RNA sequence: GAUAAGGAUUGGCUCUAAGGGUCGGGUAGUGAGGGCCUUGGUCACGGCCUUGGCUUGCUACAAUUAACGAUCAACUUAGA
RNA sequence: CUGAAUGUGGAGACGUCGGCGCGAGCCCUGGGAGGAGUUAUCUUUUCUUCUUAACAGCUUAUCACCCCGGAAUUGGUUUA
């Protein structure tokens, strides 16, 4: 995981030339040309991370900030784990092991839960100091939380259907499908991104090029 | 082929089945020759280039290294304005890259131009508007001679061919061509512009860069080898060859170590010049030369050990050492017994 | 006689009903590198042949020794 | 073992498949990107939105014998 | 990786001589590790041991044969 700054003046600068120019020990002409061909789109500013949070053993799928602390960094990876991070010291504090790989993570700090959608077609609820939502038929790729309701969260999955869930329940209360005549259910129909926008509703996007908007207001 | 009769019985090596030989026969061009001392030959070339009237002159050289070396030296002479004419000088030998050869040939074919070429351009190819052909030396084989001077005379055009002879066995080349039904009318050309300086100029231009010295000596040795592989052995004799004259022609100041030089015949410049102070003028190779100089004794000892091991591996070497022992003992005994 | 390379085949041979004893033979010998080593031959005879397993590794030979049945008489050398 | 020799100053013919890989060429004008500047409003030395002055792109003349140079990687005495 | 009557084929099973190639035993011989003899003088000296059976597993072939191809500028080739 990379810990980065919005203000680029606060990071050490990296010089692509310096690797092959300052030592210049045994770099071949082919290597030099290959390195030079990576800077044809002008000389754009380049920066190094503030820190590297490295404890996972498999690729990391999502990382989020704590909705209150802004120092706690819950993340999910493919090594079956949810890891919380101390951003000040840049280390893992606590680790929870799940039975299947995790693909999406969302936080409900107003009722203190973590919803992690896994590759096992279900969303696990964890207490970051229990219940699982089922009904999806493929990888759960993205999650989001309703801004006005405290118990409602949306989930998108690779089966082309978005689903809205109440935390207290265990079954979907509405199942949004992609409204398109040219879309096929299993050929090109996936949801890679879903968003709960407090002013327009539910935004869905994926394998179909269309960006879909659904009301999702009471 | 324009000389298909020469390949007499070798045509059946091709595998002819039902063959029919065809012979087609018809002063278009002039065939001259000059008998001059070799050390003047290049100067004579210059005296032809800046005086004769031509649109294209093709000058033939024996070897490729000679083509490059003399091309560079003539360019240097033209820098000093030794020859003053609207002449553009090109070099084209067959060891170049193919693209360079094509570009040079298409530039020459396309305003008064001189070409320094080996036998690559002698046969087949036709450059229009070629007026003069010079053969700085007669070819290694005489069959190609008719091709080398054959680039001119198309449609009975007024073109001249000139050849140069070494003054020693020149009495044999003309009758040899006459028997082959070729008449060479002797031409007398004055050696203009040489009193004393030309060889001095060549020598002092060689002293500037050791690469020039290397190219000159390499070209001279290559010509000696080329002369070794000569048909009509009686006409072109290695013994009668003017080794000093040829070396003077190339601007050299020392005869390269050859079996020919040792047997059939040193410092041409009477005050000798040492190679230690001779600078290669090229930065990458200067340090290599200095390193080799600092490793003179080590390489000398490597060669000494190689020589000793060759001595021990020769035919019945132990017996040869025994015989040398006996001869040395008897001779050193007689060296005192006769005196006493 | 016969030579075998499979260790479990040797163990299966030593586990048969009609087995008398097994011989363990030690040889000190040189390898192609010149370093001496200890080679263990485990010999047991089946119905009509004598099967020999040659092991040039001390640890593998020790594990095979430990894996022999406790009711099998073992002849050292 | 080819290639004219094998104590010496080794460099050795013409044409004809390949001879380890890779990279590299000027002088001028204007567009781009970086760097040092600087000027206003804005939020408690640091941001946010704005103002004027080493890399590469496009055109115009020389060079096209780069037939040059640079770098990486390989290699040792066949004599009894 | 079934095979009756019936009909065939192979091994058993076959003259003598010549040179060439290959293997084994014997002979010759270098180093080293032991033992014995001679030694007025010389002699790294003289003698002797340094072995691997039937059987079993892996691997190993001249000849012969198969496939492509189509040859005089006649090639290949044996001690013959």
């Amino acid at each position: 995981i990379g810990f980065w700054s919005t203000i680029y003046k606060e990071m050490t600068v990296v010089d692509p030339l310096e690797d092959i120019n300052n030592p210049n020990n045994k770099i071949s002409t082919a290597a030099r040309k290959r390195r030079k061909l990576t800077m044809k789109d002008g000389t754009i500013r380049r920066r190094a991370p503030l820190s590297l949070l490295e404890s996972h053993t498999a690729p990391v799928e999502q990382v989020i900030f704590d909705s209150t602390d802004n120092t706690v960094g819950y993340s999910v990876s493919q090594d079956h784990t949810i890891k919380t991070w101390d951003l000040v010291t840049a280390r893992c504090i606590d680790t929870r092991t799940t039975s299947y790989s995790l693909l999406s993570i969302a936080q409900l700090s107003t009722l203190n839960l973590l919803a992690c959608g896994s590759s096992a077609r279900h969303i696990t609820l964890h207490d970051p100091r229990q219940q699982q939502l089922i009904g999806h038929k493929n990888f759960v790729s993205s999650l989001d939380t309703c801004p006005e309701n405290e118990y409602i969260l949306c989930s998108g999955s690779h089966d082309g259907t978005v689903k809205v869930w109440d935390v207290r329940s265990t079954s979907p209360m509405y199942t949004i499908t992609r409204e398109d005549k040219s879309v096929q259910k299993g050929v090109n129909d996936k949801v890679f991104a879903v968003k709960w926008a407090e002013k327009v509703g539910i935004i869905s996007a994926g394998q179909d090029k269309k960006i879909q908007i659904n009301k999702a207001d009471n | 082929s324009a000389t298909m009769r020469s390949a007499g019985s070798d045509i059946f090596k091709t595998g002819l089945r039902n063959p029919v030989r065809i012979t087609v026969n018809s002063s278009s061009l002039k065939l001259n020759y000059c008998v001059v001392n070799p050390a003047e030959k290049l100067q004579l070339l210059v005296s032809i280039l800046n005086n004769y009237k031509f649109k294209k002159c093709i000058v033939y050289f024996p070897t490729c290294v000679s083509v490059s070396y003399f091309y560079s030296f003539i360019q240097y002479l033209g820098k000093r304005n030794i020859l003053v004419n609207e002449v553009e000088i090109f070099s084209l030998h067959g060891k170049l890259q193919t693209s360079a050869r094509t570009k040079t040939l298409t530039a020459f074919t396309d305003s008064n131009s001189v070409l320094f070429t080996t036998d690559v351009a002698a046969r087949g190819i036709d450059i229009p508007d070629v007026d003069l052909v010079i053969q700085l030396d007669p070819p290694t084989n005489t069959d190609m001679f008719m091709h080398r001077c054959g680039r001119t005379g198309r449609a009975n055009r007024v073109g001249k061919a000139i050849t140069f002879l070494n003054e020693g066995r020149e009495e044999d080349f003309i009758p040899f061509m006459q028997v082959k039904n070729v008449e060479l009318e002797e031409l007398d050309l004055e050696v203009k512009g040489i009193t004393a300086n030309f060889y001095e100029d060549f020598r002092n231009w060689i002293l500037e860069d050791r690469d020039r010295f290397d190219k000159g000596v390499k070209a001279y040795v290559a010509f000696i080898k080329y002369y070794s592989n000569h048909s009509a052995t009686s006409i072109f004799r290695l013994q009668s060859l003017d080794y000093v004259g040829i070396a003077k022609l190339y601007g050299l100041f020392r005869l390269p170590r050859m079996p020919e030089i040792t047997k059939y015949l040193n410092w041409l410049v009477d005050p000798p010049v040492n190679m230690d102070e001779y600078k290669y003028k090229d930065k990458k190779r200067e340090k290599e030369r200095q390193e080799t100089l600092k490793n003179i004794s080590l390489i000398n000892d490597k060669k000494k050990l190689k020589s000793e091991l060759k001595k021990k591996n020769l035919a019945w070497s132990d017996k040869t050492l025994t015989k040398e022992r006996k001869l040395e003992r008897k001779e050193k005994m007689s060296l005192k017994r006769k005196a006493i | 006689a016969r030579e075998i390379t499979d260790i479990k085949q040797f163990l299966e041979l030593t586990r048969r009903a009609d087995v008398k004893t097994a011989t363990v033979k030690i040889n000190k010998k040189l390898n192609k590198a010149g370093k001496p080593f200890r080679q263990t031959k485990f010999k047991v005879r089946g119905s009509s042949s004598l099967y020999t397993l040659v092991i040039n590794d001390a640890g593998k030979a020790k594990k095979l020794i430990q894996s022999l049945p406790p009711t099998l008489k073992v002849n050292r050398l």
